[PDB]
């Protein structure tokens, strides 16, 4: 299962914060 | 192997029948008779206004479009609306009636549907996705590629799934839009103390994948719906996890529906999410 | 000795009068031709006789706009004045679904669906709700439930089977005479012009839904669904629908099932329609490295080498209502011989029963007849570790009281082992 | 080992918000800062 | 030493079962001085 987890995390900007 | 067949591009033609009109119906032309470089002499599409745009109200641009300058960033009562055009050959203004004309094609009627502005309504639109993730952790998989997940909101006119937002208010940027449409369509009321911060750690990276022609049931030859579409994302999957998703507004059911290239969704939003696909390198 | 007074159960839910049987069977009509809209009562009820079978089946000839309340009262008389006024409510609606025409299943796969259809229809003293003529799913349901009604004695869990009057064998026969009919013999092979379709005789009751109309199919669904969602909320139990095969009707009322709440469990494997479901199913949310090569247009190819579409429009429309139906990946629990194993499909039914809307003590009270402990103890962890104390502290004494009345000691020692004191138990009843 | 993975402090800041309800940030933050200083030797806690 | 909730509290069986295990093995075999807060609410009654 550790493996799987490393596996998988092996694989015009704009701020929409003022809403 | 078949001979030529299905066209080379098949272009958009509209319903015979106008949406929320009671029964009224367009001049039915065929797709090969769409585009304005071709001349297409039969041609007689029919001038329709709704009741609700013929009453003025705030968000409705007035009858007499004489003095508006369409392509350009405009100042109407000192609030700024962005009326430029994503075509490359830009809009053309009609010299008869002052009205403007539709670069991407005919659509069998003139005049102002059910939208409010002349010319370029600018829509904004949010797809805010997840990775679609099992029990265990595992990232799902189909095709090679890892499979996406979206927020999805039933409409209330038409009763179809479509990508939340909306129409983008006077004196007001698309970051506000899609924030206020993401909020008032898909959540509804609006959020807990950290929560809303958490939100707020969702909204504060978002990527403007596209910028296209929307595929609208009520275009017309004067006024038509571009769409900018925003994107945010949820790569951990913290934030999008404590989303309480509830219908609320113009919307009747929200839910996350998986992304793929068999949905039948409102509008050209199939595009939208070709496009944050393909940005992504996700299934589709 | 026919019978001349009947236990009919009050709107209220508590307690039974007993009634006239003239009096309480006139409210239900029959439609003598297709242009009649208003209908004359029924003289078609009493109860057949078939051969080889020792007990006799009700039925009960109503029209399409009857109430199904009605008929729903009609069937807990039946059951009441058979097994007695306490007899075993059910705390589970079992609607059968699929192929109406005859199909051959795989042994293996026909002994689990038997194994675990017989299980949970015996823990959980199930309402079977079939078709109830004698072709493919409907006279395979009455195979399983016929080794029920030879290996069982005392209660025999009803088979009900809902029909369309207009095809039926042998209706103007039923028709015919002073009502009721007691032990009336049915000819299923005698040719009744122009109907060619039998009543399967392993069925226990039967309800045949009249609207006048001769040899047309598809008027029992909305009435079958309606009386299905009334015994729900009548018996405070949840339905669940089980789709074994099937043809393109049968997604339909899959569609139907899983627009309106009710969980459904997907025979995979028994192919056509179910097969599609699966394949949709999987698709969609199963995790497996053997269904990622599993993509749409496979699932378009196998739509179209099995139901064979005439239009592409037809085929775009039956994939995108089989992608609607497995949505919710709650709502839809397929059973597969590879993947669960041979007497796990009462532990999918129970899946679906979790799945389902309802209050978790009914829901613990459901684990503990099934006798999945592991369950129940995952159940309460999780509802422990989410605040939900109150709930589990509210529903403890009467889990407990079911626990010792169902002999299930585990249970009884579960119970009282989350500080549930013994001597403040209280009785469902009031003296 | 791999299920502890996905903990960040984010999640640890907002389980002390939701069970604690500091009524001001800054006393979020120091109850934040001292659990982080409490467990900052490995000998010293073991957690069962 | 122990030290924990003043107020009330109620712990699962299983997790229970464990603590009065270990705390009784290590109490007599090592002869340990418990120490609490003496009254009759939460760890303390607990530990009682
Ligand atoms: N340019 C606009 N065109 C049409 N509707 C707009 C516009 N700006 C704001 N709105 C509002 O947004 C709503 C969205 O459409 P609907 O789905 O009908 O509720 C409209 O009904 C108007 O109240
Ligand atoms: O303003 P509402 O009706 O809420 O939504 C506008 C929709 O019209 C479509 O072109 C846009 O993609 C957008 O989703
Ligand atoms: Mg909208
Ligand atoms: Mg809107």
């Amino acid at each position: 299962i550790s493996f799987r987890f490393s596996l998988d995390q092996q694989a015009n900007r704009l701020n929409s914060a003022v809403a | 192997v078949h001979g030529h067949t299905a066209e080379a591009a098949e272009w958009y033609v509209p319903p015979e029948e106008y949406p929320k009109s009671g029964g009224v119906k367009r001049y039915l032309i065929d797709a090969s008779m769409v585009p304005l470089s071709i001349m297409c002499p039969s041609y007689d599409p029919v001038e329709y206004t709704h009741p609700s745009v013929a009453a003025q109200p705030v968000w409705a641009d007035p009858a007499d479009p004489r003095k508006i300058k369409f392509n350009v960033k405009d100042e109407v009562n000192g609030k700024v609306v962005d009326r430029t055009s994503c075509h490359p050959s830009g809009i053309s203004i009609d010299s008869n009636t002052g009205r403007p004309i539709n670069p991407w094609g005919r659509t069998g009627m003139t005049g102002r549907g059910l939208l409010g502005k002349w010319g370029v309504n600018q829509a904004a639109d949010t797809v805010v996705t997840r990775w679609k993730r099992s029990p265990d952790g595992s990232i799902l998989e189909r095709d090679g590629k890892k499979v996406l997940e979206f927020v999805a909101i039933q409409r209330q006119d038409n009763k179809m799934w479509a990508i939340p937002g909306g129409f983008v208010d006077n004196g007001e940027d698309v970051a506000l839009t899609s924030g206020r449409e993401f909020m008032e369509e898909a959540l509804g009321m609006g959020m807990s103390a950290e929560s809303k911060d958490s939100l707020a750690a969702l909204f504060s990276s978002g990527t403007i994948v596209a910028r296209i022609y929307c595929e609208d049931p009520r275009n017309t030859d004067n006024a038509w719906v571009e769409t900018t579409c925003v994107n945010f994302h949820d790569e951990s999957g913290r934030h999008a996890a404590r989303l309480k998703l509830q219908g609320g507004d113009d919307a009747e059911h929200a839910r996350w529906m998986m992304v793929h290239g068999g949905l039948n969704l409102f509008a050209s939003h199939r595009t939208l999410l070709q496009h944050v696909t393909s940005a992504l390198n996700a299934y589709f | 000795v026919a019978a001349k007074t009947l236990l009919i159960e009050n709107e209220d839910g508590k307690g039974s009068t007993r009634m006239e049987v003239q009096d309480f069977m006139k409210r239900f009509h029959m439609h003598a031709s297709e242009d009649d809209k208003t209908g004359s009562p029924s003289t078609a009820w009493g109860t057949l006789r078939f051969p080889t079978k020792e007990a006799t089946a009700p039925y009960l000839r109503l029209s399409v706009n009857d109430d199904p309340e009605d008929a729903l009262l009609f069937v807990k008389a039946m059951l009441a004045q058979k097994y007695g006024e306490t007899y075993d409510r059910p705390s589970l609606i079992l609607s059968v679904t699929g192929g109406a025409r005859n199909f051959t299943l795989p042994p293996r796969l026909e002994t689990a669906i038997a194994k675990g259809l017989r299980l949970a229809a015996q823990r959980t003293n199930a309402w079977v709700v079939t078709g109830g003529t004698n072709t493919g799913v409907m006279k395979l349901t009455g195979q399983i439930m016929e080794a029920l009604s030879k290996t069982q004695s005392h209660f025999i869990p009803p088979t009900i089977g809902i029909a369309t009057y207009g095809v039926i064998i042998g209706g103007d026969d039923m028709t015919r005479g002073e009502p009721p009919k007691i032990g009336l013999e049915y000819e299923m092979h005698k040719k009744d012009p122009p109907k060619t379709t039998p009543l399967d005789d392993n069925h226990n009751l039967f309800l045949l839904v009249d609207d006048g109309s001769t040899n047309k199919f598809g008027k029992e669904i909305k009435f079958r669904a309606a009386f299905e969602n009334a015994a729900g909320q009548a018996f405070a139990a949840p339905v669940v629908t089980i789709v074994v095969q099937g043809g393109p009707g049968t997604l339909g009322t899959a569609l139907q099932a899983v627009r309106q709440g009710t969980p459904i469990v997907v025979v995979d494997g028994s192919g056509l329609a179910a097969d599609v479901l699966a394949y949709a199913y999987n698709f969609m949310h199963n995790p497996l490295t053997r269904f990622k090569s599993y993509t749409i247009d496979d699932l378009r190819q196998k739509v179209a080498q099995t139901f064979n579409p005439k239009s592409s429009q037809q085929l775009t429309n039956l994939l995108d209502s089989a992608l609607e139906c497995v949505q919710d990946p709650n709502l839809v629990v397929v059973y597969s011989l590879q993947e669960s194993g041979i007497d796990e499909f009462d532990d999918c039914i129970l899946k679906a029963i979790f799945s389902s809307q309802g209050k978790l003590g009914n829901k613990l009270k459901q684990a503990m007849y099934f006798d999945q402990l592991d369950v129940a103890k995952r159940a309460l962890s999780e509802a422990s570790k989410n605040g939900q104390h109150n709930e589990i502290a509210a529903c403890i004494n009467d889990n407990l009281m079911a626990a010792m009345m169902h002999n299930k000691p585990h249970f009884v020692e579960l119970y009282l082992g989350f500080d549930a004191k013994i001597y403040e138990l209280k009785p469902s009843e009031e003296v």
